[PDB]
């Protein structure tokens, strides 16, 4: 998942 | 038996924090980050290792690059290829990119992997105490671990079945005084030394595997  | 607490980073296992920014590419993080504690217990050198080199290159093996992937069809990459590079040498840039992979800067092997008994959080405990840092995947779709900063991570939304991110567990321990109270595992993530605690987080041990951290975990052979 990639960060916001 | 076990020790109480283990900390791969205080023997020299584990690289500093690393930052995929905005790739899906935690498997290949996780993976090397696996991979580096294992070449470590081999030869004595940490070095760090290529996640740029398994984003391009283990399409094959049925990686998607900067779309997703599994840390175990990297370690498969790994041993068909015959060879990962350096982090020096294959840089990271946060993109699909066309493989360049170099046998000459090859600096780690591996035969293969193992696999930890899903959901078993036992068996997950004595790998990372016996073997190094071990490679899982968790389930962080929730603001409240985007925005993590301290203490026990425990989510009550958190998934112990559908898991879309990989980190990396180098050890696991306990708050307080009691050796069975408070456990937790500690998690190496790869969103840079900035996020979380100094890029870490304490994710609930023996808590009915929250967040899925002992359903999907493997190390390489090396
Ligand atoms: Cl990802």
């Amino acid at each position: 998942l990639l960060k916001v | 038996d076990l020790p109480k607490s283990v900390d791969w980073r205080k023997k020299g296992y584990v690289t500093p924090v690393k930052n995929q920014k905005q790739c899906g590419s935690s498997w290949a993080f996780s993976a090397t980050g696996a991979l580096e504690g294992q070449m470590f217990r081999k030869t004595g050198k940490l070095v760090s290792l290529s996640e740029q080199n398994l984003v391009d290159c283990s399409r094959p093996q049925g990686n998607q690059g900067c779309n997703g992937g599994f840390m175990a069809r990297a370690f498969q990459y790994v041993k068909e290829n015959g060879g990962l590079d350096s982090e020096e040498s294959y840089p990271y840039v946060a993109v699909d990119e066309i493989c360049k992979y170099r046998p000459e800067n090859s600096v780690a092997q591996d035969t293969g992997f193992t696999v930890v008994a899903p959901g078993k959080e036992k068996a997950l405990m004595k790998a990372v105490a016996t073997v190094g840092p071990i490679s899982v995947a968790m389930d962080a779709g929730h603001s409240s671990f985007q925005f993590y900063k301290s203490g026990i991570y425990f989510e009550p939304d958190c998934s112990s079945k559908n898991l879309d991110h990989g980190v990396l567990v180098v050890g696991y321990g306990f708050e307080g005084a009691n050796s069975q109270n408070s456990k937790y595992w500690l998690v190496k993530n790869s969103w840079g030394p900035e996020w979380g605690s100094n890029g870490y987080v304490k994710i609930a041990k023996d808590k009915n595997n929250h967040c899925g951290i002992a359903t999907a975990a493997s190390y390489p052979n090396v």
